[PDB]
C-alpha cells in the first residue's frame, strides 16, 4: 500500500526485520522520494532495481 | 508469557519415520535461534540440530548429519523436525531450546517439557 503515496519524501523502516527489499522496483513512481531509510534490518542483496 | 513445548513422542521400531513438532509462545520463530537437544539415560544433553535466525540456515552435528531435516513453519509458529530411519542407538529424550529472544528477561534459555522416542 505504500506504492500509492506519490507525495512521500522520507521512508523509514527501522527494525522492521525486512528480508527482501525487491519492492524498490515499484518506488520509481514517487517523484519526491529522497531519503529512503532501511537501516537496522536483515537484507542480503541490494536489488538491481536501484537504477 | 514465554514457554516452550513439543510433541510427537512415541516408541517406534526401526523402519519407520517419526515427525516431531514444537510450539513457541510469546515470540516469533523467524527472529530466534531454535535448537534441538537429545537426552539419554546416563548421558548429558547432546546437541542435535540448530536452525539459524535471519537467513534460515541449518546447522547439524556430525553425529546425525545428513539424516535429519529441520524446517521452520511461521504459520503455526513452530519448528518441525523429521528423521530418516533413525538407528536403534539414536533413542533419546529430545529437548527444544531457544536462547535470547528479542525479549530480554531473566530466563535466557527456554526448554521444552521433553518427549521420549524409543528405537528398537
Amino acid at each position: 500500500s505504500i506504492f500509492s503515496l506519490h507525495n512521500l519524501q522520507e521512508i523509514d523502516l527501522k527494525d522492521n526485520n525486512l528480508k527482501t527489499i525487491e519492492e524498490i522496483i515499484s518506488f520509481q513512481h514517487l517523484h519526491r522520494l529522497t531519503c529512503l531509510k532501511l537501516w537496522y534490518n536483515h537484507i542480503a542483496y541490494i536489488p538491481i532495481q536501484i537504477g | 508469557q514465554v514457554q516452550l513445548v513439543e510433541s510427537g513422542g512415541g516408541l517406534v521400531q526401526a523402519g519407520g519415520s517419526l515427525r516431531l513438532s514444537c510450539a513457541a509462545s510469546g515470540f516469533p520463530v523467524m527472529n530466534a535461534g531454535m535448537y534441538w537437544y537429545r537426552q539419554a539415560p546416563g548421558k548429558e544433553r547432546e546437541w542435535v540440530a540448530a536452525i539459524e535466525s535471519e537467513g534460515t540456515s541449518t546447522y547439524y552435528a556430525d553425529s546425525v548429519k545428513g539424516r535429519f531435516t529441520i524446517s521452520r513453519d511461521n504459520a503455526k509458529n513452530t519448528v518441525y523436525l523429521q528423521m530418516n530411519s533413525l538407528k536403534p542407538e539414536d533413542t533419546a529424550v529430545y529437548y527444544c531450546n531457544v536462547k535470547d529472544v528479542g525479549d530480554n528477561h531473566f530466563p535466557y534459555d527456554y526448554w521444552g517439557q521433553g518427549t521420549q522416542v524409543t528405537v528398537s
